[PDB]
Parts: C-alpha cells; structure tokens; sequence
C-alpha cells in the first residue's frame, strides 16, 4: 500500500516528464511549411 | 329546436364566411389591377 | 415464365452495416432494462 | 402479355387511363360538397364537445338504456 | 441473467468500435 | 431627485465628439 | 437581389419619413400609455385592480367551477366586490 | 540510430498514426484508460458508497441489483469532502469502495486526459496544416464536465456533491440542483438550452436545406449519396439555390449565401451557448442562483398574489424537503 | 438625409431607456415585493 | 431477482433479428462479383 | 428608380411595428401603478 | 380565368413571399403570436388558476403568460361566441379563451408554414427536405400543446404559454409522470443534445479546415458565392477526426442528411413519449426494484432516491397547482425529511 504510492507516483512522473521534454524538444519546427 | 348555442353556431358560421369572403373579394380584385407578361 | 423486368439488385455497404448494429445494439442497451422492468 | 377468361371480361374497366375531362371539368361542383362536408364536420365536433348544444341531443352515457 | 444481458451488450458495442476504427472501408480519393 | 440630468449630458456626449468631427469632417 | 419596395436604407433616412413618424410614433405611445393609465385596460380584459382580487375579509379564491354558468359565476364573483 | 529520443519524438508526433498520439496524448491515452478501466469495473461489480457520509450505502452497480438505467458509480463521501482520496489512503481496498473511493480515481483521470483531448485537438490540427479552434468548440462540452465534476463540488465544499457517474444518478443531481438554486430561472441556463435547442434547430435546418439543394448525378433508384466522390474539386450543393429557397421563406437579407457565414454560425451559436450553460453551473457552485420571485406580486391590502414563480416554488420545496431525508440536523441547508 | 450612424444610436439609446424604465419599475411597480 | 421472464427473449431477439438482416444483406452485397 | 409607397411589405411592416409601439407606450405607464 | 390572376398576384416574387399558402399562414401566424403578447401584457389568471399573469398585474417577463382555461371548462373549444363566453370578449378573456385561440390558432399557422415551404419549394424547384424536418416540431406542437392534455381531465392541464409556466410543465412531469426516466424522452434528448453536437461540429470542421481564398486575416470575403471548388478540405476533415476520433466523414451528402436525421427523429422519439403521458402510461417504475425495496429495507439506488423527491413534488405543490381538487394536506401528512 505505501509501495502503490510509490509506483504510482514513478509511473507518473515519466508520463510528465515525456511530457516537457517533449513540447521542449523543438515543437514548433513540427509542421507543413515556416519553422 | 333553434337553441342558444344553435344560432351561436350560424353567427360563428356566418362571421367566417364573412372573413373568407372580404378576403377573396378584396384578392381577386387587387390581383386583377396588375401582372403583366 | 418470362424473367420479372422488374428487379434490381440489393446493396448494404460495410459503414451502412456499422451504422445500423451501431444503433441496434444501443436501442437494445436502452430498453431492456425495461423488458427485464 | 397474358390474356385469361376474367382478364377480358374485366379489360374494358382498365382501359380509359389517362383519359380525362377537359379544363376545370367537375371541380366547382365539387368544392362545394367540399365546403360542406367541412361544415358537416364542424358540427359533429362541436357537438361531441358539446359546444352546440341540441335539446333532444344528449351526449352522455345516458340517452341510453 | 440481467447482469450478463447487460455486459454481452456492451461488450458487443465495444467489439463494434474497434472494427469500425480499424476495419472501415478506406477512404479512397476522386476515382472512388 | 433627478441626477438623470446628468447620464443625459454625459451621455450625448460620447456621440457628440465624433459628430461635431462628422461637421469639421476629419480623422475618423 | 431586388423586389419593388423602396430600399429601408433610404426610408429611415428621408426627412419626410421623420417629418410624418416623429408624429405617428409618439402619437401610438401617447395612446397606449393613456389606455392603462385611465384604466380602461382593466375593464376591456376583466383584469382585477390591486385592489380587486378579494373581498375585505375572505381569503378565498374565484374560482370558476362549471363551464356552462361559468359567465353567470364569474359575475356574481364581481358582486361580493370581488 | 538517427537518435532514440529524436526517433521516439518523431514517432509520438507522427502523422502517419492511424490514431494521433500526440504528446498530449502521452498522458491523454494513459488517464483515460485508467477512467475507463476503474469505470467499467466499479459500474459493474463495486459495492455500496456511503455518499452522504452518514453510513447509509447507496448501491448502484449492475451485480448489486442495479440496471443500466439506475445503476451508477458513487461520488466520494461527505465525510471525506473535498478530500484527496487515493488508494494508498485507505487501510484497505474494502475501506475505499464504501467511501466511494473509485469516484475520484475516475473523475480526476478523466478530466485530465479530456483537456488533454482538447490539447491534441489543437496539435494535430498543427502538424497538419490546418487552422486551430476546433479545440475551442470542444471547450464547451469539457468546460461543462469540468463545471459538473469539479467546480461545483469545490464550490459546494465535497466532491459528494459532484454529478454522479449514472443515469438516474444524474437526474438527482438535476432534480436536486433545480430545489437548492432554481436553475430553470437562471439566465445562463436559458440561454443553454437556446444554444442546444436552437443547435438542434439549425443542425437540422443546415441539413435539409443542403441535403435538398444537391445537384443531380444520381439514378432514380440509385441512392443520391453515391453522387459525391470523396476528393471532389467543386461542390455537391447548388448553395445558390438553397439561399434562393431559404431567402423566400422568411425574407432574403435574413439567408445566408456566404457559406463561411453560415458555418460559423453554425459553431458559434451552441458553442456560445454551453459555454454560458457551463459558466452557470460554474457560477451556482457559489450560490448566486437564479431569480427569486416568490410573493413579488402583492395585492392592495398585502395579501400574495401568486405567479407561476410560485408554483415553482412548492414544487422546489418538495423535493427540498424530501432530498437527503437523514443528512439533515440544523434548520437552514447551507450545504 | 439624416445620417444613419445616427438614426441608429439615437434608436438604440432610446431602447436602453425604455427597456431600462422597465428595470427601474421592477424595484418600485407592482412587481415589486414591497 | 424479480425481473420480467420474457425479458431475457425479448432483448435477445430484439438484437438477433435486425443484426441478422443487415448482415444477410453487407454479406450478399459483399459478395457480388466486379 | 421610382418607388411606391403602399406596398405589401409596408402593410406587414406596420401590423407588427403599430402594435407594437402600442403596447411599449402601455407597459411603460405600467411602472408607475402601486398600492 | 381569374384563378390564373388570383394566383399570378400571389406567387409574385416580393419582399415577404405570400403565396396561396399565406392565405392561412398569415392571418393565424399573426392572431397566435398577437394574442400572446396581448395576454402576457394584459389578460389575468385569476379567476382560472388565481394567478396574476400579466405585465398590468407586475408579473416580468419571465412570470408573464396566457394561462390554461379552468378545469370546469374540460376539453371545450372555448370559442368567443361559444356556450361559455356566449359573445361576451371580457368573459371570454377570464375564463381563458385566449389560451384556446393562441392554440388552435398557432395550430393552424404551422400546417400554413410547412404548405409554406412545401409551396416555396416546388416553386424554386429545391427538394423539400426542409418540410420534412419541419414534421418534427408540429409533432412536439401537437403531442404535447393538443394530444396530451386531451388525454387528461382538460386544457387546464396543457402547458400555459409563458416562461415560467412552462417550467412548472417540466416540474410537473417529472414529479407526477417521472418522465426523465422514460426511454423516449430519453432519445429525444440524445437527438436534441446530439443535434447541437453535430450542429457545433461541423461548424468549426469548417471554419478551421478551410482553404486560403484570399490575403486577408477575415477570411469572411474570400468566399466565392457563386460556387466552384469546394470552399473546405473535405479530404483534410477527414484525415483530422479520422486520426483524433477514430471516426470520420466523407461524404458531404450523407453527412449532411445525418444532420437532418438526428434531431428530427429525437423529437419525433420524445413526441411519442408524451403521447403516452397523455393516457398516463408513464414509465414511472421498475417493478423489480419497488419490490426488493419493500421486503428489504436497506437497498437503495439512486432509482429509489428519486421516487422520493417525486412525492414531495406532488404532495407540495399539488395544492396551489390544481385548485379545482379543494386540497387539504395537514401539516402532518406533508412527507419531510429531518429538519428540513
Ligand atoms: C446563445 C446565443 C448567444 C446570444 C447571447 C446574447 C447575450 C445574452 C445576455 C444575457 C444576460 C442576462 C443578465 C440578466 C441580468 C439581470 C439584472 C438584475 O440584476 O435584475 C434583477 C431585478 C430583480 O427585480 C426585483 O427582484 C427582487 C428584489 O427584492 C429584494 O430587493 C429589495 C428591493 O431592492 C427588497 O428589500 C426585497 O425585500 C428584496 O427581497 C424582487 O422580487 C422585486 O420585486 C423585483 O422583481 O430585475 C429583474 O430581473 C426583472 C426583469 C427580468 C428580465 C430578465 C430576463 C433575462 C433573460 C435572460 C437572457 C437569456 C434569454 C435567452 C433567449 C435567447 C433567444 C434566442
Ligand atoms: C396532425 C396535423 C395537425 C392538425 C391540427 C388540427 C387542429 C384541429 C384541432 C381540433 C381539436 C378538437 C378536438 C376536441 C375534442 O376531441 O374534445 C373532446 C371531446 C370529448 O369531450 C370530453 O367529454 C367528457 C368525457 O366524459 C364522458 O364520460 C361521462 C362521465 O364524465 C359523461 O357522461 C360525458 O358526457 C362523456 O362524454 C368530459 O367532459 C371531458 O372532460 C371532455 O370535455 O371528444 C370529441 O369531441 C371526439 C373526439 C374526436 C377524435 C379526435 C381527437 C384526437 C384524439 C385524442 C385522443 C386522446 C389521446
Ligand atoms: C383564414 C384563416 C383563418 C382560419 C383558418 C381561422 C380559424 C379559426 N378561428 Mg380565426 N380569425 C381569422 C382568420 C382565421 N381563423 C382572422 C383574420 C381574425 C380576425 C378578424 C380571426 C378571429 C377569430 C376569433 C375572434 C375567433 C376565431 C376562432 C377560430 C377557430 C374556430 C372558429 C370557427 O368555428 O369557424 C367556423 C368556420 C367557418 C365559418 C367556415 C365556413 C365555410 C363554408 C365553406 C361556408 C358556408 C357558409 C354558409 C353560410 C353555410 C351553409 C349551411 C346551412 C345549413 C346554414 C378556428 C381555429 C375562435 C377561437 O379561437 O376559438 C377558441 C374565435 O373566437 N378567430
Ligand atoms: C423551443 C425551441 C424552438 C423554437 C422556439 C423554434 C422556433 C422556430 N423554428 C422554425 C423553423 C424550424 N425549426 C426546425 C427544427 C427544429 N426546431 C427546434 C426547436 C425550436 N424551433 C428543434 C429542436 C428542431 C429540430 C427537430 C426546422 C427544420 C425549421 C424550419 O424550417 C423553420 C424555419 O423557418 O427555420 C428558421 C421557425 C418557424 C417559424 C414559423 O413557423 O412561423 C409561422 C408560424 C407562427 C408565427 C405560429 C406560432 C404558433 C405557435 C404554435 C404558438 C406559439 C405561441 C406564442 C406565439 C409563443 C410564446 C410562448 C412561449 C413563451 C412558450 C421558428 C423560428
Ligand atoms: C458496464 C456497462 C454496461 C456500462 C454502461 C454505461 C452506460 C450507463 C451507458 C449507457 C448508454 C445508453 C444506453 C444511452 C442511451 C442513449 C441512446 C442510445 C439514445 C437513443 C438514440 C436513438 C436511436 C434515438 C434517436 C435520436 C438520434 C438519431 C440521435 C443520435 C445522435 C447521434 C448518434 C449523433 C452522433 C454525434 C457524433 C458524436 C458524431 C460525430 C461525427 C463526426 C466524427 C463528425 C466530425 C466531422 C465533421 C465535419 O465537418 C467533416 C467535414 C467531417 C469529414 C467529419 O468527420
Ligand atoms: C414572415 C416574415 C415577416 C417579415 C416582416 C417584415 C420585417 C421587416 C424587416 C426589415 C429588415 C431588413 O430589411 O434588413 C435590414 C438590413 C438589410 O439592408 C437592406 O439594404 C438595402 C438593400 O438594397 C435596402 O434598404 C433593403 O430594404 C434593406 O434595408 O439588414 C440585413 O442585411 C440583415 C438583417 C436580417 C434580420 C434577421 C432577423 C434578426 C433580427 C435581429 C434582432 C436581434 C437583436
Ligand atoms: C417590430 C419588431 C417587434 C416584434 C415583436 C416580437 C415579440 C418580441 C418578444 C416580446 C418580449 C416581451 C418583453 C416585455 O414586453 O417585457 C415587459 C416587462 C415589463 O416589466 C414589468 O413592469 C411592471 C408591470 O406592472 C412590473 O415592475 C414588473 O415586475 C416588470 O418589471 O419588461 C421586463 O421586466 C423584462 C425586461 C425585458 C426582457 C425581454 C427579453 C426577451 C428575450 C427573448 C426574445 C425572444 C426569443
Ligand atoms: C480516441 C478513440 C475513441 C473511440 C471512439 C469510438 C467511436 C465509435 C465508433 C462508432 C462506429 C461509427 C460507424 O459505424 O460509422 C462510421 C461512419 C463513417 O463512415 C461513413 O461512410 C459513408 C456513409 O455511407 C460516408 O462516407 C460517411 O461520410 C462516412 O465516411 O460514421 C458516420 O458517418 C456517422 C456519424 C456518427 C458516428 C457515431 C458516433 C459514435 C457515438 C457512439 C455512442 C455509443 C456508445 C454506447 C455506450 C455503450
Ligand atoms: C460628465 C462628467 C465627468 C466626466 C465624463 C467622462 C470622461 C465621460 C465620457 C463619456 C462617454 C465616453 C460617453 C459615451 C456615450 C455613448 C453612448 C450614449 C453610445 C450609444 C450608442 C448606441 C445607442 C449605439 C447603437 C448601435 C446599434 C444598436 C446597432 C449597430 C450600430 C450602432 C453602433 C450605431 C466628470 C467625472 C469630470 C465630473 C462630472 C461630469
Ligand atoms: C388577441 C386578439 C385579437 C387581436 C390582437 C392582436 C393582433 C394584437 C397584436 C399585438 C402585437 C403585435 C403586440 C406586440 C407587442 C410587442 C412588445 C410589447 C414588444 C416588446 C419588446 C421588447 C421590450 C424588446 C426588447 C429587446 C429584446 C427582445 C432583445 C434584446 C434587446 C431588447 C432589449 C431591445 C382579435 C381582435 C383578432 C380577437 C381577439 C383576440
Ligand atoms: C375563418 C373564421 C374567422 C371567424 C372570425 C370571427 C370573429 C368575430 O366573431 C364574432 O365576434 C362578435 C363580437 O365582436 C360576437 O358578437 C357577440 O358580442 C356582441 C356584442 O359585442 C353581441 O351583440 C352578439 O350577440 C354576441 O354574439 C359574435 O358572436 C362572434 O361570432
Ligand atoms: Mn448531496 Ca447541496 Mn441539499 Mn445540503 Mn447536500
Ligand atoms: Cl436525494
Ligand atoms: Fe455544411
């Protein structure tokens, strides 16, 4: 039960970290034409 | 015979027609002023 | 007997047969609580 | 085509398709029976509603026996 | 008995929405 | 009592300096 | 994109159109405000008048209660200077 | 290896994806299956909430002698309020299914991956080359969510007071919401319901009068659809033959022939319409309610002279009075 | 010719004091609750 | 517990029989050559 | 061009617009009536 | 022949189309919507439900409206010049004859309307589905404002014309017919509710998939009103929904019925519903559920929860709401909860 918290809580932080490291990684330059 | 709600009927009877008539008279005699083709 | 000139074929395309178990079923999923009552 | 004993008997009543009358043929005779049947059915409305009352007319349950 | 005609129900709903999102008729351009 | 005698002036007001601009006819 | 009547634009604009409405638009106002304020509206609609819907001491209402000699009810509603 | 991470970026927000999952969609899909799964489950086979927090279970799952008309998933309790309630706070499982633990695990996940939704409304609409705002209009329904399943709740002080996951259930939540703010006589739910009447309404005109101006290619017993061919250059309606029709039924500067005109109209109108719907759930979690006219209307000699205002009151006062029959201790329902 | 743009805001001023009489007379008319 | 009997029936056929036209049908269109 | 006045348009127009101000002349005396 | 001319006159393209169809559409159309703004700022309520229900009573826009006739009155017509009024106009008003008149009146101006349509149409030679859809509302009108009260004891209970007095049709229904439980009305609101849905939709699948036809920011002007190429990528919505939602059109023609479909069959659905509220065969309960509730005291749904508010609906307002009954509930009789 304190172990759940604590998968939960990693499992969470990837996401949100996949997330920003994302949109940072240059997201604009991602589409059709101008970047 | 000829009761009360019997001649409110011809009166609601007679003032329609009335309406439709005034109606169709004052039509057909405006769409009868012009149309030209 | 002389072949009907009549007839024409049938057709039920893929989406059209979606579209129609789409709404089977959910009529199915609204009133059988009420055939159960 | 196939011809049959009550097929002739009956092929004069469908024969004179689109035979019809010319102009405005029957139709003021008709709008009239039209405006009365119209009036007709007012009245019986009006009286199962018992708008027009008619002594001798009495809609109810009663009247009957 | 109600419970099992409830979930067959929408579990065939669901099946319904996956064929429908993967197993459409492609969606071909002008000569269709 | 009857300040509407104010909203009133102020209030013809806001159309009256774009109006009086309509007659020196400039700027708008 | 056209029909006979003469374009709104130019009507709401013409001098004439003010010259003859600044006297009809006010003279309809005139007349309906007049219609409530000599209390002639509440006799044309039986509208009760705040001092009109109950009778000094009752407390209850007038209530319509059969079709036919509802007219003749209503009246004698009226009577206990309802 | 053009790079792992540079791969994987590259793979997320491709657009070769027969389904999008964009970066909002790296914590969107997650959430929402979770919503999902714990939904599924609970609805089917979890056991009695003790909404109200005064130990009365309300059973409202299918194997607890629910149907899908009645049954429902249970707010959170009262005793709990506003709350966090994760698994990991509860002594047991058994423990977090009687204090509706499951609500919350399942509103929370869901609100968050539907604004992510509405987040991938906009990316796609980005790597694709197309204007933005369709996410805007998705605003609306989720502003609505959002207003229903956790401002309200905020507002009121306890997510037990948040719409419940039911049929039924939801007709409380209306029911009771019309007694405690007579929403029917709030200006922004009116204009709710003109935005999902008049919706309706308009969805239904723009359809027939399209639908009925189309321009014949079809056999007389062909089915009119196959006279359009997906990637077709010009259009499959005479607009100008709609606008002549539509134009003579009321008057023609009140027809639209521009048909950007019309289609945004055609979105601003319910969208506008939610968003104030929403704003009023939103803004009734506050208690600024709806117009109160009860005994406004006063005779000469004081006596009330009642409105249909107030025959709606007597109507809100039943199911005042009836709602929550053992919550209630104290005179005044501030809460 | 009177000027639209005038026709206009003098028309519409007017309804906000019509339709704006009307909220005064709902703290003071009959509507009242006093 | 203390549902409708036909119930059961009701909602079976009530499913079957509509499913089972439109399939007959998707499958005999499906089916036609070119 | 050279319009007419009386058409079909002006007697609508006025069906609703005669009432109309009518009725905003009658409610707004309204506001004053009390008890 | 003058029927030529009369017809020519009227099929005349002018500002406000007539056509033989305004013969009827008109003159209804005007008594109906002329009658209600004349009770709503005129007419009283009193001696039919002892109510105050216009603006010369001090009733606001909301609590104004053209009341139902008594219950005495039952399904009468109450013309002016009927057994009831007998051609007095005052009484006629107080014994709410002007309810009659707006309903049957309006009644007519929709059959008008529809003719309407249906004659614009042949004329400019489009295909009527606009008269089709149109079917939907007169149902609604119909069912509910006609066939339902005529199903019960008389007009008195139809929906009044008003705001307010339509919310205690709401109210009502729910307290005596537990009509948000009903499988119809249920539909009704998918369409409704799904109508605004497509509706909205559509509406910005077009707005932001369309082509640039100009140089402008407002690409309002760039739309070529005289048709051409289609003013939208039909192939990139389908791309966009097909990748976001799974799902997605492509074919204007079908998505576009669709939307004449979805809410016209939904209020067609709800109509239905009322129909059967009329005899009073409501869907009010779950036979089932009533009897686990009885033998056990300690099931509860959110199913039971709702009956409850239900009867304190009725028996609260039934007092005020159907004076004819002369109800006398004692303070003890009147089902509360604690303190409350
Ligand atoms: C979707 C498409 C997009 C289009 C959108 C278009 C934009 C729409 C904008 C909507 C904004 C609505 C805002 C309403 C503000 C109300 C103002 C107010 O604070 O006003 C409050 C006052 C209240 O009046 C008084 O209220 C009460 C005050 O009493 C209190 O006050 C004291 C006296 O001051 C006393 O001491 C007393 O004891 C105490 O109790 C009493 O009842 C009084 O008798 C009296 O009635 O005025 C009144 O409300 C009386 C007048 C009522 C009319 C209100 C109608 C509102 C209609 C909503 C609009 C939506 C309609 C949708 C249709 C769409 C069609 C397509
Ligand atoms: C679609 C396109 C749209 C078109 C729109 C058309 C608009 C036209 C509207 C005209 C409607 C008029 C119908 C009036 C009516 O019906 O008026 C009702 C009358 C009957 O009147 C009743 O009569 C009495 C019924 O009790 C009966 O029982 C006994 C005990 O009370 C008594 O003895 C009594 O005499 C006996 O009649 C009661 O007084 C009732 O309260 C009521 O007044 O029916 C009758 O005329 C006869 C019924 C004719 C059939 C048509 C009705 C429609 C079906 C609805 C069914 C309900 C579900
Ligand atoms: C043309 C459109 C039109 C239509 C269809 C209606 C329809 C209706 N009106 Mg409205 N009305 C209209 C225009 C119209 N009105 C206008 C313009 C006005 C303003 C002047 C009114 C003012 C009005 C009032 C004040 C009232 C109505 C009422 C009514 C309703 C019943 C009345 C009735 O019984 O008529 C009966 C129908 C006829 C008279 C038609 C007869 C037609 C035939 C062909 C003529 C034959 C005539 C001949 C003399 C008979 C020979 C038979 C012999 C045995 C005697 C009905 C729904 C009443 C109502 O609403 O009640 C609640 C009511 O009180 N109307
Ligand atoms: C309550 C909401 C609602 C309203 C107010 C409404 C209103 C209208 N819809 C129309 C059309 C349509 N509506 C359509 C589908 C829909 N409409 C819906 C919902 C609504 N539609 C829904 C849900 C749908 C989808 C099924 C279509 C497909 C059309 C049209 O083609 C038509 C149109 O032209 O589109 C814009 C217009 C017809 C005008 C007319 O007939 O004049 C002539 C008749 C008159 C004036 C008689 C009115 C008589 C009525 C019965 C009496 C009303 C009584 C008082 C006058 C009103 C005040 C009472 C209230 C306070 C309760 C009208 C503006
Ligand atoms: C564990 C268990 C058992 C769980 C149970 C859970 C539970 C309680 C669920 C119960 C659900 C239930 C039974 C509810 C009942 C509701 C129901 C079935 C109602 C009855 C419906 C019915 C037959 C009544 C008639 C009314 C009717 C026709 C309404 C239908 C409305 C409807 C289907 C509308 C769909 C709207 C919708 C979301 C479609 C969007 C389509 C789309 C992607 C278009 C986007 C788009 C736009 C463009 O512009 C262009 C250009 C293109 C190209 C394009 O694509
Ligand atoms: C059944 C219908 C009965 C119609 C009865 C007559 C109504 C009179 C309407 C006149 C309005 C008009 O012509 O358009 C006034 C202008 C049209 O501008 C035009 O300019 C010229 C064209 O050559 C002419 O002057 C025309 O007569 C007209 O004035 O407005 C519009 O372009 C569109 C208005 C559409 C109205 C839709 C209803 C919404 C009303 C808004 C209120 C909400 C707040
Ligand atoms: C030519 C074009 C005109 C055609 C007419 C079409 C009809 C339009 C609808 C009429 C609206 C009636 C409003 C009215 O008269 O209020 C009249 C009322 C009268 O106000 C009353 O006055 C006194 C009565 O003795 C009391 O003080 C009352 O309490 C009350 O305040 O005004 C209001 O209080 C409400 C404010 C106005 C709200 C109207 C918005 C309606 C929006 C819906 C639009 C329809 C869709
Ligand atoms: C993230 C992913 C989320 C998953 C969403 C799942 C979507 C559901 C798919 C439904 C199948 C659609 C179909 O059969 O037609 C798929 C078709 C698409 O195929 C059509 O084919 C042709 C028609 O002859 C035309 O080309 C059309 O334009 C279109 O392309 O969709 C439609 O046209 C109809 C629009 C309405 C879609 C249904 C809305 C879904 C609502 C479901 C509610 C039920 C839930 C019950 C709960 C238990
Ligand atoms: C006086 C004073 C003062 C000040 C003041 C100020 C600063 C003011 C301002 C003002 C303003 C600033 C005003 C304004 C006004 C306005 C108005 C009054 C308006 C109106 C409008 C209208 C009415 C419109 C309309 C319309 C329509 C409806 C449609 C479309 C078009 C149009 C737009 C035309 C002081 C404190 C020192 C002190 C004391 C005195
Ligand atoms: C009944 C009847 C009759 C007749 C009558 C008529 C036909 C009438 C009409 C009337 C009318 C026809 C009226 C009207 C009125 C109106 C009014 C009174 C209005 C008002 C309005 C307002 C107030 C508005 C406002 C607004 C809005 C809505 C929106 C937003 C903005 C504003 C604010 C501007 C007869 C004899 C046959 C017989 C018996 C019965
Ligand atoms: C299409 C059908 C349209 C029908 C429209 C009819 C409108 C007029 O309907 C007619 O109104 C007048 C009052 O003004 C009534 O007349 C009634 O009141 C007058 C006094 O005012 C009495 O002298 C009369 O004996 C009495 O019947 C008629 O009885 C009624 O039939
Ligand atoms: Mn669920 Ca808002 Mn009635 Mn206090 Mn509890
Ligand atoms: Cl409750
Ligand atoms: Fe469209």
């Amino acid at each position: 039960m304190e172990t759940l918290k604590i998968t939960v809580y990693i499992v969470v932080t990837f996401f949100v970290l996949l997330f920003v490291f994302g949109f940072l990684s240059g997201d604009p330059a991602r589409n059709p034409k101008r970047k | 015979t000829i009761t009360p709600s019997l001649k409110g009927f011809f009166i609601g009877l007679l003032s329609g027609a009335v309406v439709l008539g005034l109606t169709f008279a004052v039509l057909i005699a405006i769409s009868q002023i012009d149309k030209v083709q | 007997m002389e072949p009907n000139p009549n007839r024409q074929p049938v057709e039920l395309n893929r989406t059209s047969l979606y579209l129609g178990l789409l709404l089977i079923l959910v009529l199915a999923l609204l009133f059988s609580s009420y055939f159960f009552n | 085509a196939r011809r049959t004993w009550l097929g002739d008997i009956l092929r004069p009543l469908n024969s004179e398709y689109g035979k019809v009358a010319p102009g405005w043929g029957t139709t003021p005779l008709m709008a009239v029976f039209m405006g009365l049947f119209l009036v007709f059915l007012l009245i019986i409305l009006e009286i199962y509603n018992s708008t027009l009352i008619l002594d001798g007319v009495n809609v109810s349950w009663k009247a009957l026996g | 008995m109600e419970t099992i005609t409830y979930v067959f129900i929408f579990a065939c709903i669901i099946a319904l929405f996956f064929f429908a999102i993967f197993f459409r008729e492609p969606p071909r351009i002008t000569k269709k | 009592i009857a300040q509407l005698t104010m909203i009133a002036m102020i209030g013809i007001a806001g159309p009256m300096i774009i109006f009086l601009l309509a007659v020196r006819r400039g700027n708008l | 994109g056209t029909t006979g009547e003469r374009p709104f634009s130019d009507i709401i604009t013409s001098v004439r159109y003010w010259v003859i409405h600044s006297i009809t638009i006010p003279a309809l106002f005139i007349a309906g405000w007049l219609f409530v304020s000599t209390g002639l509206a509440y006799d044309v609609f039986g509208t009760p008048r705040p001092d009109s819907y109950y009778a000094q001491e009752q407390r209850s209402i007038p209530l319509v209660t059969d079709r036919f000699e509802a007219k003749q009810q209503v009246e004698t509603f009226l009577e206990q200077l309802k | 290896s053009a790079n792992l991470w540079e791969r994987f970026c590259n793979w997320v927000t491709s657009t070769d994806n027969r389904l999008y999952v964009g970066w909002f969609g790296v914590i969107m899909i997650p959430t929402l299956l979770a919503a999902t799964i714990c939904f599924v489950i609970a609805f089917i086979a979890a056991p009695p909430v003790d909404i109200d927090g005064i130990r009365e279970p309300v059973s409202g799952s299918l194997l607890y002698g629910n149907n899908i008309i009645t049954g429902a998933v249970v707010p959170s309790s009262n005793a709990i309020g506003l709350h966090f309630y994760p698994i990991w706070e509860a002594a047991s499982l058994d423990e977090w299914l009687y204090n509706g633990g499951p609500y919350q695990l399942i509103i929370f996940h869901f609100l968050l991956g539907a604004s992510c939704y509405m987040g991938r409304q906009w990316e796609l609409s980005y790597r694709l080359g197309m204007r933005p705002w369709i996410c805007v209009a998705y605003s609306a329904p989720l502003a609505s969510a959002f207003a229903v399943f956790l401002i309200y709740p905020i507002g009121q002080g306890s997510f037990s007071d948040g719409m419940p996951l039911g049929i039924s259930g939801t007709f409380n939540f209306m029911i009771v919401f019309q007694a405690e703010h007579n929403i029917l006589m709030h200006p922004f739910h009116q204009l709710g319901v003109a935005g999902v009447f008049g919706g309706a309404l308009f969805c239904a005109m723009h359809g027939s009068l399209v639908t009925s101006s189309l321009i014949r290619e079809t056999t007389e017993t062909e089915s009119a659809n196959y006279g359009y061919k997906f990637g077709q250059e010009e259009e499959t309606y005479n607009i100008v033959a709609a606008h002549g029709y539509f134009g003579r039924l009321i008057f023609q500067y009140a027809s639209f022939n521009n048909s950007r005109s019309l289609h945004f109209f055609l979105a601003a109108w319910p969208v506008v319409g939610v968003w104030f719907t929403a704003l009023g759930i939103s803004t009734m979690a506050f208690n600024l309610n709806g117009f109160n006219f009860n005994h406004s209307v006063i005779d000469a000699k004081g006596n009330v002279i009642n409105t249909w205002a107030d025959i709606i009151n007597r109507a809100n006062l039943g199911m005042e009075v009836m709602h929550e029959r053992n919550a209630h201790n104290f005179p005044l329902d501030l809460a | 010719r009177i000027p639209l743009w005038i026709v206009a805001t003098v028309a519409g001023m007017g309804v906000i004091v019509i339709v704006g009489l009307f909220f005064y007379g709902a703290y003071a008319g009959l509507g009242s609750s006093l | 517990m203390e549902v409708n009997q036909l119930g059961l029936i009701a909602t079976a056929l009530f499913v079957l029989v509509p499913s089972v036209f439109l399939i007959i049908l998707y499958v005999q269109t499906e089916s036609q050559q070119k | 061009v050279s319009y007419p006045i009386f058409t079909v348009r002006w007697v609508a127009v006025h069906t609703l617009a005669v009432p109309t101000i009518f009725f905003l002349g009658a409610i707004a005396a309204m506001q004053f009536i009390q008890r | 022949g003058w029927f030529d001319i009369l017809d020519d006159w009227l099929k005349r393209d002018r500002f406000v189309f007539v056509g033989w169809s305004g013969i009827l559409l008109f003159p209804c159309a005007y008594l109906a919507l002329g009658g209600w703004l004349t009770g709503t700022t005129f007419v009283t309520s009193w001696y039919t439900h002892g109510l105050a229900s216009s603006y010369l009573e001090g009733c606001n826009f909301l609590t104004v409206a053209v009341s139902t006739p008594a219950n005495s009155m039952g399904h009468s017509l109450l013309l002016l010049w009927g057994p009831e009024a007998q051609g007095d106009f005052t009484r006629w008003c107080q014994l709410g004859g002007l309810w009659t008149f707006i309903a049957l009146h309006g009644a007519f101006g929709l059959i008008g309307f529809m003719l309407r349509q249906f004659e614009i149409a042949r004329l400019v030679g489009v295909r009527p589905y606009n008269a089709i859809a149109f079917s939907a509302p007169i149902a609604v009108f119909v069912s509910v404002f006609l066939i339902y009260p005529l199903g019960q004891s008389s007009w008195f209970f139809a929906p009044s014309f008003g705001v307010a007095a339509i919310f205690r049709f709401l109210l009502f229904f729910q307290g005596f017919h537990n009509w948000t439980l009903n499988p119809f009305h249920m539909m009704g609101v998918a369409g409704v509710l799904g109508g605004a849905l497509l509706c909205a939709i559509h509406g910005a699948t077009v707005e932001n998939t369309l082509f640039q036809d100009g140089e402008g920011a407002s690409t309002f002007r760039a739309f070529n009103p005289t048709q051409a190429e289609e003013t939208y990528s039909m192939v990139t919505a389908n791309r966009f929904w097909s990748q976001i939602f799974g799902i997605a059109f492509s074919n204007k023609r079908w998505l576009h019925f669709f939307m004449l479909f979805v809410p016209v069959t939904g209020l067609w659905m709800s109509a239905i519903g009322v129909v059967g509220l009329a005899l009073n065969l409501r869907s009010y309960d779950f036979i089932s559920q009533e009897i686990r509730a009885a033998e056990d005291p300690e099931f509860e749904t959110f199913y039971t929860k709702n009956l409850l508010l239900n009867e304190g609906i009725r028996a609260w307002m039934a007092p005020q709401d159907q004076p004819h009954e002369n109800f006398v509930f004692p303070e003890e009789v009147l089902p509360r909860g604690n303190a409350l």
